[PDB]
């Protein structure tokens, strides 16, 4: 079989995720996160030997792994790491790890940087050789200050142990890792917008093409990759790509982090096999919805920029890329936001629309001020001060913003309203109808 | 008589109003009107304007009516311009934009 | 020891002051005192340390 | 190099590789609407008015910035392209300040002319009666250029010109979202022998 | 009420003097030596951030100093300093209370925390106190959604707050006495409260389940 052929899945249940199969063994910070602690977990083990296999060998493992990006787009990593492997230029090459964690409801990236920073630094090297990058930049939120220092502490340890820098891991490969604390801006988690911030410009997303693999930071080839993607990169090499392909459905291999926030009894972050049924997830680690499963009103599968799904759909959903697309919704960042029945769904969504309005970079016309329109519309819906015909208009405005913007933030801001109108339209109409009686009477 | 293409409006980007050749006569005298101060003139042809498809037709029309004519140089077709986007983000070249 | 931590100027506790934060401790259930024990200039101070180990780096100049 | 073949509205064209869709359609004689693209300024994709359909593609592609690829069938006057332009006009004209009678650009305004040619005739902006439109403070740029920033459509022609042609780098963009504004942060004079040319680039009366 | 236009004020005018301390000056050299030789304006965000930490908030006289370091037009700094949100261009004081208010912090009772903060300090959102010690200010999402509701104070994350435990913090801070940060609801960090469910088994250790092909 060609190198890019993950083994077909052959399981019919994806629920356990045995403990030894967990990737991030120090997720809850129950052990020493230092180099001695991580070494006892084998984080920097055989890193020389993996690197000297060859970049081409490393990539074919990743395609065999069938690892799709955890950042939120989900584009297969294998190809993504192969575009930058083309030897066409004599310019430097960079690997920008996107540690931004802007999307609401998502805390997973914070875990990987407090208690396993060395796993990320380790992953930079293996990915670094695959791309052949001269150095790697870690872009971290401005608000994550302590995590940045914590991450900085791990990097300094790596340098003194000889793992990175000149003769990284004794491979003869020269690699330097840098941290770049970007200031507070949700938009900076976008590939091209991230590249612009590192250049020191305002930080507005660029157009594609040219893609980052051609011009990136400082106009040089780059590969912007999320931390979870990188942090899993070495453990794929150690434990085989085929092993990872064992989990998850046929085209949706791999384990995933699920930040289950919202009205749940025991909100937490838990690594779990992807393609697990959602019900089995909520009632296995988080102790169920507050008022039992019957009080569920719908969840947001991927944090904001994911259409809500009502209770009935949740009965049989599969937490997976393909599985959720069937439900007219996208997995996104895997963050779940449960919502009890005693929740003003209109006011919940209206918050997210206000969130995007506060985060649009303003560069391109639809999202600059098209979102400003929906924010005004949704505010009046919350009060019920609107005519029922406005519902179809609000549906209409969303179609105009989708696909006409530069970055995917605009597409993100349109999905929540489409999910709202498509499932809870009767509730919106009732709010208006009440507003008619109280104001008229 | 001046055969010419009407000049494009610098304050706009549309062009379909310069897709013709034209004739406009000399710009003879005007003066303030003694009573109300309007503009006055004794120049009937000064008001005039006709459209054509090419200067050859325009010259042909002018000769057939005895007018004296002279043609403004036809604007040469604009040279090709590259207008690439990626060069705005260049590694060692000066084309790199400091704004966005 | 070769793997020395960032200089204690960048670590608040310098290095132990009993349990800190929500219960994080050296030998407690949550073994990461560093996260809760950084100076307000910790990140910047660390940068001065790593200059020694960071190798030369490219130039776009002419 | 060798001319690439591309069809705009099903009419074959020959273009050197790297040509933009907007330029390729110019050869036929088709003028796609534009606000941010200017022929003598760096390419930007802010306005999204130049959006155009391409056969078998997931979404519209900005004509000004898309480099033509062989075999494409661009569709300028299609239903999808028409809807795209209508959407953006309906979007650009929300917060424009309703000043045409007192605006110098009137009768010479790109936002007017392109609204007639492509935009819709109605206005769906019901929210005039609840929260009103946006209004932005004015700027004192100097004795030559009057400035009414509430009419700006953020095309960034002014910013690109002053940075690229005049090379002054005193004008720029501040803020984000709707509260974005173009102009000096601290009141200054935009002093340059070429200062006048800004007045011609700004397609609206800002 | 934040404005993206600078107006002359006694607290904020360019004629105010500002300079990097001798300690901080050595950090600038470290920062500038991190980006390629020809592209050093990527240090602008680190430098601007390093400026306000030395000053609490970011005056215009600071903005020029950064430009002088990088040899840029003054406005290229203004654009960047005005885009990102945590650059406080007006005086903030000492404590800048960062209260998340978006979903799911809103779902887990965030409005109460915001209300109590205003009442206890008697100020409005996005505003400072007379002594310039507190400055309540809503924020959008601090990425601690799991441990919601949560508040942040100038670097820290006080997660799992309520009306009671929050006023404990304000009572401490008003007393000038440091307080413990981190989650308040008997959870160390992002763990499911109570008995654990995963990772209870020991980490296997190095070399387990290797490819055996190196
Ligand atoms: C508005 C916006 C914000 C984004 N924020 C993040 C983020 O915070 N972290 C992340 O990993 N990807 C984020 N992305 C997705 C990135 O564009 C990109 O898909 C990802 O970083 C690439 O790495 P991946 O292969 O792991 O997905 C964002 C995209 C958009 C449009
Ligand atoms: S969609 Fe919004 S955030 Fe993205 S480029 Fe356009 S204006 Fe900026
Ligand atoms: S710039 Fe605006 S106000 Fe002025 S003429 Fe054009 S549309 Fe009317
Ligand atoms: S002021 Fe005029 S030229 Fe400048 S961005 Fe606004 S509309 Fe465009
Ligand atoms: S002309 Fe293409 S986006 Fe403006
Ligand atoms: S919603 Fe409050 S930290 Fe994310
Ligand atoms: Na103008």
């Amino acid at each position: 079989p060609p190198p890019g052929t993950p083994p077909p899945q052959t399981k019919t249940k994806f629920g356990p995720l045995a403990d030894e199969d967990r990737i991030f063994t120090n997720l809850y910070g129950r052990h020493d996160w230092r180099l001695k602690g991580a070494l006892k977990r084998g984080d920097w083990y055989k890193t020389k030997e993996i690197v000297l296999k060859g970049a081409d060998w490393i990539v074919n493992e990743i395609k065999t792994s069938g690892l799709r990006g955890r950042g939120g787009a989900g584009f297969p990593s294998g190809m993504k790491w192969s575009f930058m492997n083309k030897p066409g230029d004599g310019r430097p090459k960079y690997l920008v790890v996107n540690a931004d964690e802007g999307e609401p409801g998502t805390c997973k990236d914070r875990e990987i940087m407090r208690h396993d920073p060395h796993k990320l630094v380790e992953g930079c090297l293996i990915a670094g050789r695959a791309m052949g990058a001269q150095a790697a930049y870690i872009y971290i939120r401005g608000e994550f200050y302590n995590e940045a220092s914590n991450m900085q502490l791990a990097i300094a340890e790596a340098y003194q142990a000889g793992l990175i820098g000149k003769n990284a891991c004794g491979t003869g490969y020269d690699f330097d890792v840098f941290m770049h604390r970007g200031a507070g801006a949700y938009i900076c988690g976008e590939e091209t917008a991230l590249i612009e911030s590192l250049e020191g410009k305002q930080g507005k997303p660029r157009l594609k093409p040219p893609f980052p693999a051609d011009v990136g930071v400082f106009g040089c080839p780059t590969t912007v990759t999320n931390v979870e993607t990188v942090a899993v990169a070495p453990t794929i090499c150690r434990r085989g790509g085929v092993w990872f392909a064992s989990f998850g459905r046929t085209r949706n291999s791999g384990t995933k982090l699920f930040n289950i926030s919202g009205h749940v009894n025991r909100p937490c972050t838990v690594e779990e096999e992807m393609s697990i049924p959602l019900k089995e997830l909520i009632e296995r680690h988080c102790g169920g919805v507050t008022g039992g499963w019957d009080n569920l009103l719908g969840v947001i599968p991927g944090g904001s920029s994911t259409p809500i799904i009502p209770k009935n759909v949740c009965d049989d959903v599969i937490m997976d890329f393909d599985g959720l697309i069937a439900a007219q919704t996208s997995l996104g960042t895997a963050a779940i936001i449960v919502m009890d029945k005693s929740t003003d769904v209109i006011k919940a969504i209206a918050r997210l629309i206000s969130f995007y309005k506060h985060e649009s970079c303003g560069q391109c016309t639809p999202c600059r001020e098209g979102i400003g329109w929906m924010n005004k519309i949704m505010t009046r819906f919350v009060k019920g001060d609107a005519q029922p015909a406005e519902i179809d208009m609000l549906w209409e405005i969303s179609k105009q913003i989708e696909g006409h913007t530069i970055c995917a933030l605009g597409d993100g801001a349109a999905w929540p309203v489409q999910g709202l109108i498509r499932h809870f339209r009767p509730e919106i109409e009732k709010r208006m109808q009440l507003h008619a009686k109280r104001v008229s009477n | 008589v001046r055969i010419h293409i009407p000049p494009k409006n610098a304050m706009q980007s549309g062009t379909d109003n310069v897709n013709t050749w034209q004739i406009e006569f000399d710009n003879r005298e005007r003066w303030e009107n003694p009573l109300m101060g309007w503009a006055s003139s004794g120049d009937p042809l000064s008001n005039m304007n006709v459209q054509f498809g090419s200067p050859e037709e325009a010259i042909t029309f002018c000769e057939r009516n005895g007018w004296r004519w002279y043609v403004d140089g036809a604007a040469k077709p604009k040279k090709e311009r590259v207008k690439n986007y990626g060069i705005n983000f260049a590694w060692n070249k000066r084309t790199r934009v400091s704004t966005k | 020891s070769s793997p020395s931590v960032v200089g204690l100027t960048s670590n608040c506790v310098k290095p132990s002051s009993g349990p800190v934060g929500p219960g994080a401790s050296a030998t407690g259930g949550y073994k990461v005192p560093e996260y809760y024990s950084f100076n307000r200039f910790s990140y910047a101070e660390a940068e001065v340390e790593m200059a020694k180990y960071r190798c030369p780096q490219p130039s776009a100049l002419k | 190099p060798e001319k690439i073949e591309v069809f705009v509205d099903d009419i074959p064209v020959q273009v050197v590789p790297g040509t933009t869709v907007l330029q390729a359609a110019a050869q036929i004689g088709v003028e796609i609407p534009r606000f941010c693209y200017h022929e003598r300024l760096a390419v930007a994709g802010n306005c999204r008015m130049c959006l155009v359909e391409v056969e078998k593609s997931p979404k519209p592609v900005a004509a000004c910035a898309m480099p033509v690829m062989k075999g494409w069938r661009i569709k300028t006057n299609s239903d999808l392209t028409r809807k795209a332009r209508e959407g953006v006009m309906e979007f650009l004209l929300m917060n424009h300040p309703l000043d045409c009678p007192i605006c110098d650009q009137g009768g010479e305004c790109d936002l007017q002319d392109q609204a007639m040619a492509f935009g819709s005739d109605r206005s769906r902006f019901t929210d005039i009666n609840y929260t009103g439109k946006r209004a932005v403070e004015d700027k004192d740029i100097g004795p030559l250029v009057k400035t009414i920033m509430t009419r700006c459509i953020h095309c960034t022609r002014c910013v690109r010109f002053a940075s690229e042609i005049a090379g002054v780098d005193d004008l720029g963009t501040t803020g984000r979202g709707n509260d974005m504004q173009i102009g000096t942060y601290v009141e200054k004079l935009f002093l340059t022998e070429l200062s006048g040319n800004v007045i011609d680039l700004c397609p609206v009366g800002a | 009420d934040n404005l993206f236009v600078h107006r002359d004020t006694p607290e904020d005018n360019p004629n105010i003097p500002f300079e990097f301390t001798a300690e901080n000056k050595k950090r600038v050299e470290a920062i500038l030596s991190i980006y390629p030789e020809g592209h050093k304006r990527g240090a602008m965000i680190p430098l601007l951030d390093l400026a306000q930490r030395q000053y609490g908030w970011l005056p215009i006289s600071a903005m020029h100093k950064v430009a002088e370091i990088l040899q840029l037009p003054n406005m290229r700094v203004y654009e960047v300093a005005t885009f990102y949100t945590m650059f406080m261009r007006k005086p903030t004081g000492k404590y800048h209370i960062q209260v998340c208010t978006t979903t799911p912090c809103w779902l887990r009772g965030s409005d109460d925390i915001l209300e109590t903060c205003k009442k206890q300090l008697g100020i409005g959102v996005g505003d400072t106190t007379k002594d310039r010690k507190f400055t309540i200010s809503e924020v959008e999402c601090l990425g601690a959604c799991v441990n919601a509701p949560m508040v942040a104070i100038n670097d820290d994350y006080y997660e799992d707050l309520t009306s009671k435990d929050m006023q404990d913090i304000l009572n401490d801070l008003k007393a000038d006495k440091i307080s413990p940060p981190g989650p308040r609801n008997g959870r160390f960090a992002s763990e499911p409260k109570g008995e654990p469910t995963s990772l209870s088994e020991e980490p296997k250790g190095p070399g387990f389940g290797l490819q055996a092909g190196l």
